[PDB]
């Protein structure tokens, strides 16, 4: 047996050559606090990446569904702890996330305890509200005190929509949990896939044939202020060390003044909300019809794009199905993504 | 009395060297008018140029001559 | 030859700029200097190629610098590279072509190889050349005929004159080939030693060995590897490769012990098969094949002991397949170089962590042993984690006024002591020690002058180590320092940097040095280069501080001394003051304390 050096020098350089939608929804975000969260699985630290993107998702969740509320649970060392109960305040959740960036990130998570803690909370929720859970699964191993299939059957019976997002893992329990409950299980392909998946989850869940509709009693109070510079005022503190309130909303039953809306009654257990918050969801009820593509110029004499009055620099163009106005890809994307209405159809 | 001249302030190491220079008569003249302070002395205005030159020389005496080495 | 209005040498009249110079990352200067864009896409290939054909000068982060030399060109031919091969690839890499002055220079150095070869047989040394006529002109000087003893033609040469002849052969433009065909050698019996699979070989180690073993014949020369880079393993691996009787020589008995442990640790060889020919210890060297000794023993100029003479005569008569020389920077010494004439060795391999010395004898290694077979890029090893990231620093300790007053007054050697001992340097070390001690960092203090070493260590109530300290006391202190949590620093004299196996430490403070010498500086730094139990290269866990007295000769020596480290790429961050030293309780807080020490310092007489 001769050594590798008998052949010669390496000469490395020689290689070179010359549907119905559930409007109101209650969702709990489940996040692993397990050892794998400290792993630099993506470019940034997975814990930092997931928390940073969750702050965006939390804000967008309320931004697309004001009447909704969100909750967050952290699960580590076989335990599951409710980081923040269901609430309408993204800033409170986001504040907890910024704090959670320094979490111990030690131990093994428990899906069973995470789901059961959520179910013990979501079981008392009303029937009209869409009960949901979002699971950010990081470490494919998860300890459980009992057979998860019973809990899954209980989740179906409890009508709690569960959807799992697996990071670098395609787990069996998550597969069956999602598809049996009717939810979806997805895995992070890349940062864009993660951003896309959370963005997709912001959409209200499509109503299942097993889902039933219900009415809900709701309160629409009016903000009230002192008459003029601390005159005829009504001194009071906010219900949210609460400071004094110069002006704020009320409740016909609570008669307690509030600084921030929409919120659930702290007393009556009834939702208080302003009329624009409801209209913020009506785009779900008025889905915008897609504009037909005309990437070629197709002899369209309108050199300027109707939406942006700019000459179309590329072979990508769209025309409306009703008003027949012409819009460039940036206008069509912005219209379908942000405006949700056809400018010409408004006429 | 009152005395003409120039004041110079520097760290006490240089201040000692300055005192040493006339104490040793390196420049041959008692250019220090008086001991003002641990970092301050008053000196004759005409000798400040060779004094500054001797300080410059002292650095080269205590510094490596890079000279493209 | 050509200089612009500015001091820079210009070469517009010497070489053009190629059409795709932006893609080509290299320049070739007519004076032999070479530059390489370290950030270029082909840097990897260019680095290997330039390490193969040139001598590295500087290897900083963005642009490396190399220069061509006959020895480096011989090494290129030693790996089979033809003049056309190096020229063609150099031209391809060069964004400004190849200057004809260098091309013709390369021609001469390339054709001046393979012509003459030196070989030894039956304890006799023969100079062979393929061409028969070359001998007639090469012998035209009587120095060769007096050196000569009273195809492939050859003649025998007087052993004692081989050194003189070999040095002449270089300036005579006919270097002697030293390839040893240990594979096709039945005259010298092979030894039953192999590298046990426990040994792990790193890429740089493998590269250096592959370059040394360019073919089935071992090439003589010097390998430069840091102590932390496992130079010992390369030596052991080379012996396991040669499989023939080999002689290892260390600069100290401690090194001889280290080599024995390393051979047992890495090779299948048994303890009885290894002998440590030393005056202090005996293993019946004649009883085994592998021998280990020191230059002081074999190079000994005075009368040998009768018993040691027995082994030495046996050593003299036996032929050594491989001769491993450790810390060869000492080899050019008048006595140490004699060892090369005393011992008969087929191939000689030199190893050292600091191939630098203040005398102009370092270049003798090219003819005494051979060209640089390899030289590790210390920054690359840090980037690869093989070496600890050391955040070197230079603390500019301001000298005290009453000290400067005397320092400037006293021009004799006594000023070395006064610049070495002052309250600010003292307080700075005490502060850095306290800080790193309370930081739970192992600290090694280094000094030269024993007077300052003692007065510092006693005032700091810490154990010092120096020459007359017996080996038992010396090692007992190291064991306490390593294991006892209540001790975290040791004050070592030159004994620690000259030659030793000191336990690795996170921090090192050098309060005194022999001078602006590069060798001792890199030897001292070598002690902290060892990777720790759980460090990472980006952690900057290792530290190295040089304490210098401002406005003193120490400044000159320190900057002069750092030359080799800055050339390797280390950044000597200057520290003018340390925050907290103003409030931390430290010695010499009052002028009377300073006066008392100064008085005793003056008492040194
Ligand atoms: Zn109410
Ligand atoms: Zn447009
Ligand atoms: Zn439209």
């Amino acid at each position: 047996r001769t050594k590798r050096w008998e052949g010669g020098y390496e000469r490395t350089w020689e290689i070179l050559k010359e549907v119905r939608l559930g409007m109101m929804r209650h969702l709990y975000v489940v996040v692993d606090g397990s050892r794998t969260m400290e792993d630099q699985d993506l470019k940034p630290n997975r814990l930092t990446c997931t928390l940073k993107l969750l702050e965006y998702f939390v804000e967008e969740y309320f931004d697309q569904n004001p009447i909704s509320q969100i909750g967050i649970i952290v699960t580590k060392s076989k335990r599951a702890e409710k980081l923040t109960e269901l609430s309408g305040n993204p800033r409170k959740h986001i504040t907890s996330l910024k704090k959670a960036v320094d979490m111990t990130c030690h131990g093994e998570p428990s899906l069973y305890n995470s789901l059961s803690i959520a179910m013990q909370t979501l079981k008392h929720m009303p029937g009209h509200t869409s009960r949901e859970v979002l699971i950010i699964f990081s470490s494919l191993t998860t300890c459980d005190p009992s057979n998860i299939y019973d809990l899954i059957k209980t989740l179906k019976a409890a009508k709690i929509r569960v959807s799992v997002i697996g990071l670098s893992a395609e787990v069996r329990v998550c597969t069956v949990l999602a598809r049996e409950t009717g939810g979806t299980y997805h895995v992070i392909l890349d940062e864009s896939h993660y951003k896309e998946l959370l963005t997709h989850h912001v959409s209200p869940p499509p109503a299942s044939s097993s889902s039933e509709c219900s009415l809900i009693r709701m309160g629409f109070p009016q903000h009230t202020i002192a008459s003029l510079s601390d005159q005829d005022a009504k001194p009071s503190f906010s219900m949210a060390e609460p400071g004094l309130t110069l002006g704020g909303y009320f409740c016909p039953q609570c008669r307690a003044k509030y600084c921030e809306l929409p919120v659930e009654c702290k007393i009556c257990g009834l939702t208080l909300v302003s009329a624009p918050h409801l209209a913020r969801s009506y785009h779900h009820l008025f889905p915008l019809d897609a504009f037909q593509e005309i990437p070629l110029e197709e002899y369209n004499g309108e050199r300027f794009c109707y939406g942006c009055q700019g000459e179309l620099k590329d072979q990508h163009v769209y025309v409306c199905a009703v008003c027949q106005n012409v819009f460039c890809v940036d206008c069509d994307v912005f219209v379908h993504d942000s405006l949700h209405c056809c400018p010409g159809c408004i006429h | 009395n009152v005395l003409k001249g120039v004041l110079i302030e520097c760290d006490p190491a240089m201040k000692q060297f300055l005192l040493y220079l006339d104490e040793s008569n390196a420049l041959g003249k008692k250019f220090i008018i008086q001991d003002i302070d641990d970092t301050h002395v008053f000196v004759i205005a005409e000798l400040v140029n060779v004094l500054q030159e001797r300080v410059g020389e002292l650095m080269d005496q205590n510094a490596f001559s890079l000279t493209q080495k | 030859t050509k200089v612009d209005e500015y001091g820079a040498k210009d070469y517009r009249l010497q070489m053009p700029l190629k059409d795709d110079h932006t893609s080509r990352p290299l320049w070739v200067a007519p004076d032999g200097h070479i530059f390489l864009e370290a950030f270029s896409p082909v840097y990897k290939y260019a680095q290997d190629f330039l390490v193969a054909i040139a001598e590295p000068v500087c290897r900083p982060t963005h642009v490396h610098e190399y220069k061509l030399t006959a020895y480096s060109l011989y090494a290129a031919v030693s790996v089979g590279l033809q003049t056309s091969d190096i020229t063609e690839y150099l031209r391809k890499l060069s964004k400004t072509g190849v200057p004809d002055g260098i091309m013709q220079f390369i021609k001469l150095c390339t054709v001046s190889y393979g012509k003459v070869k030196l070989v030894l047989k039956h304890n006799r040394y023969f100079v062979e050349s393929c061409h028969p006529d070359v001998i007639q002109h090469l012998l035209q000087d009587p120095v060769i005929r007096e050196c000569r003893l009273r195809q492939t033609v050859s003649f025998e040469v007087k052993q004692e004159m081989i050194e003189e002849l070999q040095k002449r052969c270089i300036h005579l433009e006919y270097p002697l080939l030293a390839e040893y065909d240990f594979r096709n050698d039945s005259v010298n019996p092979d030894i039953n030693i192999d590298l046990k699979p426990t040994a792990v070989l790193r890429p740089y180690q493998e590269k250096s060995l592959r370059k040394m073993f360019g073919n089935g014949r071992a090439r003589s020369g010097v390998i430069v590897l840091p102590c932390g880079a496992g130079k010992s393993l390369v030596g052991v691996t080379a012996a396991c490769t040669v499989r023939k009787r080999c002689l290892v020589l260390g600069n100290s008995a401690v090194s001889v012990e280290q080599w024995k442990a390393q051979f047992k640790m890495w090779s299948t060889i048994d303890d009885s098969q290894i002998c440590r020919f030393t005056s202090d210890a005996k293993d019946k060297p004649i009883g085994c094949s592998v021998a280990i000794s020191t230059y002081s023993m074999l190079g000994h100029t005075t009368k040998r002991s009768w018993e040691a003479e027995r082994v030495m005569e046996w050593l003299k008569t036996q032929e050594w397949g491989l001769m491993i020389l450790d810390e060869v920077h000492t080899i050019p010494a008048k006595m140490f170089r004699r060892v090369l004439t005393i011992v008969q060795a087929h191939c000689k391999l030199g190893l050292t962590a600091t191939l630098v010395r203040e005398d102009d004898k370092i270049v003798d290694l090219n003819f005494l042993i051979g060209p640089k077979l390899y030289e590790a890029n210390w920054m690359e090893l840090q980037n690869n984690g093989y070496i600890a990231k050391v955040q070197c620093a230079e603390v500019w300790c301001p000298m005290s006024p009453e000290f400067y007053r005397e320092y400037v007054a006293i021009k004799t050697k006594k000023r070395i002591l006064l610049y070495t001992m002052n309250p600010n340097k003292f307080r700075a070390c005490q502060f850095l020690i306290k800080f790193h001690e309370r930081r739970n960092d192992k600290i090694i203090v280094f000094a030269d002058n024993v007077f300052a070493l003692k007065e510092y260590a006693i005032r700091l109530n810490k154990p010092y180590i120096y020459g007359p300290t017996s080996q038992g006391e010396r090692m007992q202190i190291l064991q306490n320092f390593k294991h006892n949590p209540k001790i975290n620093t040791i004050f070592i004299s030159k004994v620690g940097d000259t030659s030793f196996d000191l336990p690795e430490a996170n921090v090192l403070i050098q309060i005194s040095s022999h001078g602006g010498s590069r060798r001792q500086e890199a030897q001292r730094l070598g002690r902290v280069l060892r990777a720790k139990k759980g460090m990472v290269a980006e952690e900057y866990n290792a530290f190295f501080y040089s304490l210098v007295s401002q406005d003193t000769q120490e400044m000159a020596y320190s900057t002069k001394r750092q030359r080799f480290l800055v050339d390797q790429g280390y950044s000597f961050k200057v520290i003018t003051k340390l925050a907290g030293m103003e409030e931390e309780d430290l010695a010499f807080s009052t002028k009377e304390e300073q006066q008392q020490l100064l008085q005793k310092v003056l008492a040194a007489t």
